[PDB]
């Protein structure tokens, strides 16, 4: 010199990510997924399906997991590595 | 109190009298209380399904309780 | 009812006009036990044509990729009422296509009630557990002293419906499922087609010890047939009848013309000879007047019983076992890689279901019946 809303998560966002799901060293890898975290434990993931009416859909998840989610970080292979004040567990998308 | 075998989960450690030995840390006791103990699998084996069973069910729970309000309003 | 006064309360019992012009309707939609926010305004006029349909995002996400749908069905449809029946099935088909999303089930029920049966049962059974509680897998033993596995998935509600087992043995086992009926019931189910099996896996486990399975490697528990070894470079393959393993098999030797016909001969003239009495091994010794090699490994270690074509043992399951009528070859092959070769050449003719041509390595005359 515009800006566009996705999806309105209803708690607030803490960590924006993105995965290699499908995995079938290089720093730049070409990521398939995108993943959003909520505070209250709302999970968000988003990819590519081109399946059904031969046209690329974007395929929505929201899953709840456990616990007030207060950290997050991504690890090789579509694995997502987050913190609640009771244990520190991890979710696999591949 | 503290993680002496670094396993990440903290452990209480017990040192018996002095009458044993005239020695430290000689008659000792280490336990986390649950499967870690040190000293001088039906039990251990359907838990972590019963763990998930609270978790998925305490997940539901508050659900739900969100799912009340929204209806009030 | 006829009028959507009555049709529309019925259809979508939460679903309140907000302004006296019924012009502005909100509240929920029903669909699969599940109610999802929605304010459906209107024009000032009862118009679908132009209407706006705004929604909850959990309702969005649920609908992507069906947008347009929604939008054909607003400017196509007639009235409101049927815009709703057409849209909750809609919802319905979304939610069932996405199926894997669901199934948090009723712990006051569940975990105790599963835990309860596992205490009837006892704890030398059970073999597997998933932290979500929805696979399990189970041992019995037999008298003769086998582990045995099954596998049960369970629902939401096990009690209510079947749970859907899985299990190695060959035959197909039919639970008499009752909501009465529990984990303890259909383990007596399953000890008791085990013992009525145990006969047939009595010859099964005789034969994988006592003879060299050839055609299964380390073979499941659902396998009726077995591909043995017998002298060298002649097999024979057995499939026996689950429920009279005793009785006689379906039985054929593959290997050479030469080697193969006395086989034949011997088995037509002794068939009478056999006895359902004994074991599946014991008659085969009686009929067949041989005793089997137990997997004469070493010594012939890179000695080529393979393709000769490929060079190959193993060629996609396939075995070399088609061979040559001749002494100074027997240079085993493919029926793969030997109809491939014999397709080509000027000399093979083919009948109906044989192709006649030359052995490669000796080119003399060898016979291929697909
Ligand atoms: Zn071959
Ligand atoms: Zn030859």
């Amino acid at each position: 010199t515009l800006v566009k809303i996705l999806h309105h998560l209803e708690e607030p966002v803490i960590f924006i990510g993105a995965l290699k799901t499908e995995p079938q060293p290089d720093e730049d890898v070409h990521c398939d997924c995108l993943v959003a975290f909520g505070h209250h434990g709302r999970m968000l993931a988003i990819k590519a399906s081109w399946d059904e009416s031969g046209k690329l859909v974007p395929e929505l998840r929201e899953y709840c997991l456990p616990g007030p989610v207060l950290c997050a970080a991504c690890g090789g292979g579509g694995r997502v590595y987050h913190s609640t004040p009771s244990d520190l567990c991890v979710v696999d998308l591949s | 109190i503290d993680d002496f075998i670094g396993s990440g989960t903290e452990q209480v450690l017990l040192l018996f009298k002095d009458s044993l030995n005239s020695d430290c840390l000689t008659s000792f006791k280490i336990t986390d209380l649950g499967k870690i103990n040190y000293s001088s699998e039906n039990r251990y084996l359907v838990v972590p399904p019963l763990e998930t069973g609270l978790k998925v069910c305490f997940s539901s729970f508050r659900e739900l309780r969100q799912h009340l309000l929204l209806k009030e309003k | 009812m006829a009028v959507t006064e009555a049709s529309l309360l019925r259809q979508c019992p939460l679903l309140l006009p907000q302004n006296r012009s019924k012009t502005v309707y909100e509240g929920f939609i029903s669909a699969q036990g599940r109610d999802f926010h929605l304010r459906i305004v209107l024009p000032e006029d009862l118009q679908l044509k132009n209407a706006r349909l705004l929604c909850s995002w959990q309702l969005r996400t649920i609908l992507s990729g069906y947008h347009r749908i929604v939008q054909q069905r607003m400017q196509h449809s007639p009235d409101l009422m049927s815009f709703m029946m057409e849209l909750k099935m809609l919802l319905e088909v979304a939610l069932k296509n996405r199926q894997e999303l669901y199934a948090l089930p009723p712990p006051p029920q569940f975990y105790s009630s599963l835990i309860e049966e596992i205490g009837t049962l006892g704890w030398d059974k059970l073999v597997y557990a998933d932290t979500c509680f929805s696979t399990i897998k189970l041992k019995a033993e037999d008298a003769s002293g086998r582990e045995h596995l099954i596998t049960l998935k369970l629902k939401a509600k096990y009690p209510a419906e079947s749970p859907d087992y899985f299990v190695d043995f060959p035959v197909p086992f039919c639970a008499s499922w009752t909501p009465q009926s529990s984990l303890i019931s259909i383990y007596s189910q399953f000890l008791a087609a085990i013992e009525s099996l145990k006969a047939f896996w009595d010859v099964m486990d005789e034969i994988d010890e006592k003879t060299w399975v050839l055609e299964p490697e380390k073979p499941p528990r659902s396998a009726t047939a077995r591909r043995i070894a017998l002298g060298n470079n002649v097999s024979i393959n057995i499939e026996v009848d689950p429920r009279h393993p005793t009785m006689l098999p379906e039985c054929f030797f593959l290997g050479a013309d030469h080697v193969v016909k006395p086989l034949g001969i011997k088995l037509s003239r002794n068939i009478h000879l056999w006895d359902p009495e004994n074991s599946v091994l014991q008659n085969l010794k009686d009929v067949l007047e041989i005793d089997f090699p137990a997997r004469a490994i070493l010594e012939k270690s890179d000695f080529t019983m393979d393709c000769g074509i490929c060079y190959a043992y193993q060629l996609d399951g396939t075995i070399p076992d088609q061979v040559c009528d001749n002494s100074q070859c027997g240079q085993p092959f493919h029926q793969i890689c030997l109809y491939e070769w014999l397709r080509g050449l000027l000399t093979s003719r083919q009948s109906f279901n044989i192709i006649f041509g030359e052995c490669p390595y000796c080119s003399k005359p060898i016979t291929l019946k697909m």
